[PDB]
């Protein structure tokens, strides 16, 4: 029907944990789940990036 | 079953080490912890039991958790030595039960006092009408020795309840040789 | 103790960590030299070569 | 017969110590087996020479 212009707010502890996690497991790719708050249609926020455990195979 | 939270209030003061109460007083209060943890196993496992002292500190080593096998491991090397302060014991247990997980659980708490506490009856009546405005019944079981017929805790039993909430039952201490399960047989009869 | 100089060690691509210990460093051509077929020439088939 | 009953309850305390052995053995062992699941199931292994 109709969809309003979306936005992704950050909290920058998000970005700091992203760089620190990709620095900690740096010769390898990682995977994680992003935490935040569903505010509305035209914005959304990530407030918290928490650690997610390793795999080794895939 | 019934939803409550009972905070066992052990005594780790230097009066709980002799053998007038049966082959160790440590073993006497230890069997008391055994029967109350088995009793809350026989009660709803949605409920939770945590450990606390009144003497020498306010020692939290386990959380008020529905498991108690780790508490049974925490029975060991209790080393009862220090100085009693039960008047902070009531309040420290009450804030420990304001750090719970649910409100549908009731608050029927036990307490073990085995030493002469410097507890004013004004102190424990502040605590007692505090519990009148905090909805807690307390069933204290006197151990050790402070008086053959305890009165300050009898005054706390008097000043906790009225007409509806008479859940204060005080097993005063039998300071001569009385058994290990004959003391706790009356609260397992009626708390 | 398991590691002597010149061992085949099974190492992960990603972690680059030693995980196994291999048993054989051979050519398959050397493996093809092995004799499993066992033909049949009893010494009565040989005459006058005593 | 008081020391015999004391040792009888100490047998139950040693059974609680066996339960502590069971816990700190089984739990820690299966967690480290889970880490070896994460690290050792990575079945493509590059082999090499020490």
């Amino acid at each position: 029907a109709v969809d309003t212009a979306e936005q992704v707010y950050i909290s920058s502890l998000a970005l700091l944990k992203m760089l620190k996690h990709g620095r900690a497991g740096v010769p390898m790719e990682v995977m994680g789940l992003m935490l935040g708050e569903f505010v509305d249609d035209y914005t959304v926020r990530v407030i918290d990036v928490f650690a997610m455990p390793q795999s080794g195979t895939g | 079953m019934v939803l409550e939270s009972t905070m066992v209030c052990v005594d780790n003061s230097e009066y709980m080490r002799n053998g007038d109460f049966l082959p160790t007083r440590l073993q006497a209060q230890q069997d008391a912890v055994n029967i109350v943890c088995h009793s809350k196993t026989r009660s709803n496992p949605e409920n939770n039991v945590g450990l606390i002292t009144l003497a020498n500190d306010c020692e939290v080593l386990t959380t008020l958790t529905p498991d108690t096998g780790r508490i049974l491991s925490k029975l060991h090397t209790v080393q009862p030595k220090g100085k009693i302060t039960f008047c902070t014991g009531i309040r420290v247990a009450h804030l420990a039960l304001k750090h719970r997980q649910g409100k549908n659980h009731k608050m029927r708490i036990i307490a073990f006092v085995g030493s002469p506490v410097e507890d004013n009856e004004k102190d424990l009546v502040k605590l007692a009408k505090r519990l009148k405005k905090e909805k807690v019944n307390v069933d204290i079981i006197n151990f050790g020795e402070e008086e053959v017929n305890t009165e300050k805790l009898t005054a706390f039993v008097n000043t906790l309840n009225g007409k509806d909430g008479t859940g204060s039952h005080l097993v005063t201490v039998p300071p001569g040789p009385s058994l290990a399960d004959a003391l706790i047989s009356s609260p397992i009869l009626a708390g | 103790e398991k590691l002597k100089p010149g061992d085949l060690v099974g190492v992960n691509k990603d972690s680059y960590l030693i995980l196994e210990t291999l048993p054989t460093e051979y050519d398959s051509r050397v493996k093809a030299m092995e004799v499993d077929e066992r033909p049949t020439e009893q010494y009565s088939d040989i005459g006058g070569l005593d | 017969r008081t020391r015999l009953l004391d040792s009888e309850i100490k047998i139950m305390k040693s059974e609680v110590l066996r339960v502590t052995h069971e816990l700190q053995a089984m739990k820690d062992k299966i967690k480290e087996n889970s880490e070896k699941i994460k690290v050792n199931k990575t079945l493509p292994y590059l082999v090499s020479n020490v």
